[PDB]
């Protein structure tokens, strides 16, 4: 509600876009196309490449580094569509979300999905 | 929404655990699994949804191309897809092919090419392409150039183009015999065995005036074909040995037909074999055959009696049912891009949003 | 592929002998560096950002070791046989690159 | 409005689904993606194949045989989508509109568009 | 809707005229022509809309694949696409290729393949792929494996992969020279001529604290690159001979800045060349850099003064302008899939619905 | 391609000599029909639904003449050189089909 208002993280949905770990996703949520919050749907290929985001957790109030990995080798799921931009930074690399992070797979460069695993604090 | 259980992760975090990513695997073919295909309004590309009834969760997805035909082995051993692609997708070299996936991992276990781009592009109908009872073959229909039935063998190979009469559906009776029935010269028996092709024709059911819907219901398990008309039901029981006609029953109760009640659009019929029930999409229509319908009447296949009520609450285009002991009725809305799941004894349970574009076909495996 | 050996993948203790392409400031510290054959250099995420060490793939045999990643210190060591000069990079950011000379 | 109500012809729009000639279209109007009521858009191919419907002209009170030819070699335009069924008849041919009539082209079999040319009384 | 001028049809019908179907052709390249690319939310397949301003008519369309980058020749001579296809689209063997269309017939006059699947898969920005001044070459950016600029010659063939530093966009200054500008180490000039590639670095503009948007506007005709920050405008004059920096200007009126104003999401900037005006999408933002804007401020590029207002009346993501004497401001909403066309002197004129999926790029020719 | 000759396309007058087949009920009248090499064959649309005459394409030379189209009357004539049996069909309905035998 109201696209131009400060991100307001939550910790209870996961399928929704205001979900804490999703502070800088561009794409779609995997849980909505048979994956899980940190796992890819079947028949899909998991990348090595990723892009980071320092997301704040509302329950335990500390930020964590989320590594947004794509699952590739499929077409866009078209499911839980989201675009968040907490600290994104331009193409002059890596904090950058327009890039399709799919480096690693079968040869999977095709965007299907975005995973939201916690990689560190 | 309850997948708001990501309170599972909150839990893991507190417990100081992992987040070790991997590709997961589908739960394993079963009775409540339902496949939703999306022809997507004629788009070069398309999608197929694998959902779990009960949960209402999508377990996976499959990608396909232009106007593909979906198939699912009843044993739950494989699911497949007949398909077409073009280099420079929409134009350029065309390629037709059969694709067969592992039902657990969703990985293509085979990719078989069809020789001269013989597919037959049409809004899909269950039954214009089918698996034979042994699941060793996949029969597919050719329209252009010459009317034909293509034989594909999953031993991974195009077998033969079985030339046939001016005839359309394909209802497999046996390993080597199928009813490419529905003709204007009503119902052909095709025997592709040994060396050749037989081709025997039935005693014409239906008259020139009775219009047979493009979407008939058939149980491969027990050769029961139920074929509604733009009004009501012609039933036939087929084995490798000739089809056998049953007495006609009208889905709509006379007064209703007067009062404009008529069949919907798309996957209008369904039949539960465990029982002998036919579900059918109706509402007050016209020449508006392909429209959505808000209701479903339940009838006894044996005794034309209406055992059932069924007001859907939504503009539904296609239906099918869980082929199990206590069946779920699947109501697919093309307009809302949602699958409304129901108790085959009225109530609405689930709903599964965003199966994007123009979802139109439900397929399920009949399994013990 | 060929050239050269594997060993382990993320855990993090040195040992005696040094030998370690390292990491931080996004860029394998002492990037251009020489070493003798029959070896094994340890890379290890010192960062607040994971990484990997991926060469290319016409150099080091067939394939082309990818290597993985994973902050937390985490380590990946690779040993060598033949001479020449290797050129590797961090995938998620093909930018910090490094080049090793086996003499 | 009301999808289950008898089709009601008009002779004033053409990009509208209640235009007299569109009595049995399945797809999209050509006019809406660079074609015309009876011509194909550029780069697209004209089929020889088609399907007929006898349509009632509101102005002059006469019915005409409309030959619905497809414009192929492109993906659906996505525009003025319509599905009419005045006298459709089942797949047991030719009055039937689910079929992609595209026989004629480059090898064009992909549905982009349907034209609504009056081919006779 | 006024194509209710199918009254011309009724008209012809009465004069007993024809209906002789044919493939027609576009009107011909002009200044009011606009291209609209549909990246489609990262779908494997995509579409380009060719439209006429004034008329507000779709003149044609073009087919493309995964995350293609459109380019349009200024003189109105060609249009083109860098694209990506897969066998079994989304998977299989990848093919990167450059296709070139005739502006009138829409048919492909050339189809050039890129060797090692080199393209660079990203949300598209005008400028990461560029035509050079003479139109005889197409420059494209390689990220993965090695940072590089590929060189394709339209005389139909891939030429050479020019090596570069950690550098982004491509803003060509000449036949043989481009500003593979914006690097971390601010501003690169590569001269690909003769045999080699030189590569000389500019005197660092902007600090690491100032963030340059992924979408700068640039006038090939007169080396005008204008690059807005997550707040305000850096300008550089590009010729052969090096870049030359101009004094920075702030698009927002100071009080606006505290009041929360900042540039939008997508193709935010546009620059009219005949004048020296900058168009900039803005609104009361935050870290919501990629979201839609309800407003547009016009500025004099020489004298950073605000000449204009602009309440668009809609949630717009991308803008541009007609490069002619009395210009139209194009306003593209990705969410509502409609292109709002206005007079660059306030008022909304036309409207273009259903450019379906999620449209994002506008490209116009700078025609005489 | 080869075998055989073209001539015109939709207009509708016989002439002296017969030689013809015309529409009626989705089917070429007197369908399987024999003729000598060099005899003309005029197809004439007799229907309220257009048609064409398109052999296939391994028969008649290379290519494969597709026949155009026609309503109320309109016609297409095809003349012939070599002997053999030719099979043709109406595309929009690959069903009405027929065969000519040039003897
Ligand atoms: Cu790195
Ligand atoms: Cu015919």
């Amino acid at each position: 509600v109201d696209p131009r208002a400060k991100w307001q993280p939550q910790d209870n949905d996961i399928q929704a876009c205001d979900y804490w770990r999703h502070c800088s996703i561009a794409g779609n949520i995997c849980d909505c196309s048979a994956g899980s919050l940190t796992s890819c749907p079947p028949g899909t290929l998991v990348a090595s490449g990723s892009w980071v985001g320092s997301c704040y957790n509302p329950p335990d109030p500390n930020k964590y580094i989320t590594a947004y990995r794509d699952c590739c080798g499929y077409n866009v799921s078209g499911r839980c569509a989201c675009l968040n931009t907490e600290g994104e930074l331009p193409v002059y690399n890596k904090d950058a979300n327009d890039i399709i992070w799919c480096f690693g797979g079968e040869d999977g460069m095709t965007y299907h999905c975005s995973i939201s695993p916690v990689s560190g604090a | 929404e309850k997948s708001k259980v990501a309170g599972s992760a909150a839990a893991a975090s507190a417990a100081a655990a992992s987040d070790g990513s991997s590709c997961d695997h589908g739960p394993g073919a079963i009775s409540r699994r339902s496949h939703i295909t999306l022809p997507a309004y004629f788009a070069g590309t398309t999608e197929n949804w694998v959902s779990c009834a009960g949960c209402g969760v999508t377990l996976g997805h499959s990608l396909g191309a232009f106007l593909s035909l979906a198939v699912a082995g009843h044993s739950g051993s494989d699911f497949a897809l007949a398909s077409t692609s073009f280099a420079r997708s929409a134009k350029g070299k065309r390629t037709d092919y059969v694709e067969v996936f592992d039902p657990v991992t969703f990985l293509p276990i085979a990719d078989i090419e069809l020789p001269d781009a013989p597919r037959f592009s049409v809004g899909p109908r269950v039954h214009i392409i089918g698996n034979c009872a042994s699941s060793a073959c996949l029969l597919f229909f050719l329209f252009g150039s010459s009317a034909a039935a293509g034989l594909s063998v999953p031993g991974a190979s195009d077998d033969q183009l079985t030339k046939s009469a001016s005839c359309f559906h394909i209802h497999p009776g046996a390993a080597a015999t199928h009813y490419l029935g529905s003709c204007p010269a009503s119902l052909a028996a095709s025997d592709l065995a040994a060396a050749p092709a037989a081709a025997g024709i039935v005693g014409a059911q239906c008259t020139g005036a009775q219009n047979c819907s493009s979407q008939a219901a058939q149980a491969n398990y027990p050769g029961m074909l139920v074929w509604a008309v733009a009004s009501s039901i012609l039933q036939g029981d087929i084995p490798a040995a000739g089809a056998t006609m049953k007495a006609a029953i009208d889905g709509n109760e006379s007064g209703r037909k007067a009062d404009n009640f008529r069949s919907a659009g798309f996957q209008m019929v369904a039949k539960l074999k465990n029982t002998d029930g036919i579900m059918i999409l109706t509402v007050e229509h016209s020449r508006s055959c392909l429209a959505a319908a808000e209701n479903t009447s339940s009838v006894t296949a044996s005794v034309g009696q209406t055992s059932g009520p069924i007001s859907n609450g939504h503009d539904s285009d296609a239906i099918i049912a869980a082929q199990d002991g206590a069946s779920d009725n699947y109501a697919n809305s093309a307009g809302t891009e949602v699958l409304d799941i129901y108790d085959a004894a009225s109530d609405q349970d689930q709903s599964s949003v965003e199966l994007d574009k123009g979802p139109e076909s439900l397929s399920v495996q009949n399994e013990a | 592929a060929t050239i050269p050996s594997e060993s382990p993948f993320a855990a993090a203790e040195v040992a005696d002998g040094a030998i370690v392409v390292d990491i931080a400031k996004m860029k394998y510290e002492t990037p251009e560096l020489h070493v003798k054959v029959g070896d094994t250099v340890t890379w290890i995420n010192r960062e607040a950002m994971p990484h990997n060490v991926h060469f290319v793939a016409g150099v080091l045999g067939e394939a082309a070791l990818k290597g993985p990643m994973m902050k937390k210190e985490q380590a990946y060591s690779l040993t060598f046989t033949e001479a020449g000069t290797y050129d590797y990079h961090c995938t998620p950011h093909p930018f910090m690159r490094g080049k090793v000379v086996v003499e």
